[PDB]
């Protein structure tokens, strides 16, 4: 039984929210996070999911063409 | 930085701020150890009379039978008629009863007079 | 509604999420190792390890049980007790 | 036994103060403490430790009438400042 | 109020307050990264005064910590859907027959499942054979008349099982 478990030393965190909070916490003077545990929660097929208004923008990124075809009908 | 959480008959005091768990006496720790000893002996004999494969039936709790006979049969002894018992008996046995009595006579006399005159809704009032 | 589990797989997953942590080395991280003695973390970081694996596996363990883990072998054993990992 | 409990519970190395004055060096007294007062109890019992409960000043009066004395002693008192505020000053 | 001891080892009370404050801050704070920031700030605040060698100062800070925690708590902590009071709390409890039963089936169905019932019979042999002398003698010999604990010793003698194993081992799978 294999699952093959995509391993460590792969993330190398680099991400924008954890990077900003590490820099803020370093300028605060702590420099002791948990680690890179949020990287698979942050990037991959993640990392620029759409905002609120874009979810309503999803409605008309394909329907205008068919609507103008139906008006021309 | 708070009004210090007043306790009440509903306000259950949580085990964080007791604050009696600060100046703990050594004899209170000894009382806690005695409490541990009581629970230890009771669960020990529970596991004695509980895991027996030779045993068949119920656990025969003496304390639950003790509570039930205390709650049902141990009421009438003991008892003495005191001031509080007699007063509370007159308050819960006679008070609301005579309250409903006077309001029923009052509403009945209103109905009796209003049908004694005849100005009721008896245009059709079939199902009496 | 039937997630399969295995003892070696969940052992490798707990070892993996231990290896993800910062201040212990990824080189010397045993299956059978102490926590307070050799890995160089205190009580507080150990309970942070406990909290993170509670958050990942979706069921807490109590502080009356959090006194007495001390090693990943008993962690895998206790989580296997909660999950009852056989076919 | 109760005196032994008093000695075991109260006379404790975290809460005791060695203070001295005169013609003697601070490092000399440090040396004497490092000999003798290093290695005391320093270890409490099963968390049975005292803490200052906030005392409840009621405010009331007591009188002890006893008419065989030549003089009379009358004391009156009100609230205290404590130690921290400059109200004590 | 604990199985093993009577007191609860003050360090552990501090650790309990640590876990409950961290859990309530999980419930307080979404987005997980500002949460990580706030948790590291709280962890630093605890490490500001870790090596205080007193005890009365420690429990005074504990009292003030309890006051600030009870003021700044949260009504619904994020308790897990296996935790007590949570979403499940034995959600699939419906199929929890304890296995003292299943011997009261009809022998047609007992002919239907022969292997499990013969192996149940050999577990029953294993239960009965080690029950009397070793179990009762270890319970009556090594403890004092005040048992003083809740833990039971292993049967380290030569062979067979440590006592009380039946209901502890033979409890259901917790997910039918």
């Amino acid at each position: 039984s294999k699952m093959e478990l995509p391993d460590y030393k792969q993330w190398k965190i680099e991400g924008t929210p954890l990077e900003t909070v590490q820099e803020k916490l370093a300028a605060r003077g702590l420099r002791d996070p948990w680690g890179r545990n949020e990287a698979w929660r942050y990037m991959g097929g993640f990392a620029n999911n759409v905002s609120f208004v874009g979810a309503l923008l999803k409605g008309f990124k394909w329907g205008f063409a068919a609507f103008v075809v139906a008006v021309g009908a | 930085s708070f009004p210090k959480y007043e306790p009440s008959r509903l306000a259950s005091l949580p085990t964080t701020l007791d604050p009696a768990e600060y100046d703990i006496s050594s004899e209170t720790r000894k009382a806690q150890a005695e409490r541990l000893a009581i629970r230890s002996r009771l669960k020990r004999e529970y596991q004695l009379q509980y895991n027996d494969p030779s045993r068949r039936g119920v656990v025969e709790d003496p304390a639950l039978i003790r509570w039930t006979c205390a709650r049902s049969a141990n009421v009438y002894p003991n008892f003495r008629p005191n001031t509080k018992t007699s007063l509370l008996g007159a308050l819960f046995g006679i008070g609301p009863l005579i309250f409903w009595y006077y309001v029923f006579k009052t509403d009945r006399d209103r109905k009796e007079k209003l049908i004694q005159e005849g100005k009721l809704d008896r245009t059709f009032n079939i199902s009496y | 509604d039937a997630p399969p589990l295995t003892l070696e797989g969940i052992k490798d997953r707990v070892l993996y999420v231990l290896k993800l942590y910062d201040k212990i080395d990824p080189e010397k991280l045993s299956v059978n190792s102490h926590f307070m003695k050799d890995l160089g973390l205190d009580s507080l970081d150990q309970v942070e390890i406990i909290m993170a694996m509670e958050d990942e596996f979706g069921f807490e363990i109590p502080d009356i049980d959090a006194e007495k883990l001390m090693c990943p072998q008993e962690i895998v054993d206790y989580i296997a007790d909660k999950k009852d990992v056989y076919e | 036994a109760d005196l032994t409990e008093y000695l075991s519970r109260h006379y404790k190395a975290p809460r005791m103060v060695l203070a001295a004055a005169g013609g003697l060096e601070h490092r000399q007294l440090l040396d004497l403490a490092q000999k003798h007062f290093s290695g005391l109890s320093g270890t409490y019992d099963e968390d049975a430790v005292p803490t200052l409960t906030p005392c409840r000043f009621t405010g009331s009066e007591i009188r002890h009438r006893e008419d065989g004395l030549p003089l009379a002693h009358v004391a009156i008192a009100v609230e205290g400042p404590g130690w921290a505020n400059p109200d004590n000053v | 109020f604990l199985p093993s001891a009577a007191y609860l080892t003050h360090q552990q009370k501090v650790l309990q307050l640590y876990k409950r404050a961290l859990r309530h801050l999980e419930s307080r704070c979404v987005h997980r990264d500002k949460y990580r920031y706030f948790a590291c700030l709280l962890r630093a605040r605890f490490d500001e005064h870790k090596n205080e060698k007193d005890m009365v100062k420690a429990t005074q800070l504990l009292r003030e910590a309890e006051k600030e925690f009870w003021h700044g708590q949260h009504p619904q902590p994020y308790i897990f859907p296996e935790s007590p009071g949570g979403t499940s709390y034995e959600r699939y409890e419906c199929y929890k027959v304890p296995e003292w039963c299943l011997d009261d089936w009809h022998p047609s169905e007992k002919a239907m499942y022969p292997d499990y019932f013969a192996k149940r019979e050999q577990w029953k042999k294993l239960r009965r054979e080690s029950w009397e002398r070793e179990v009762k003698q270890l319970q009556e010999e090594t403890p004092v008349g005040g048992p003083r604990t809740e833990a039971l010793p292993p049967a380290r003698k030569q062979g067979d099982l440590p006592p009380l194993w039946w209901h502890i081992v033979t409890r259901p799978r917790e997910r039918p």
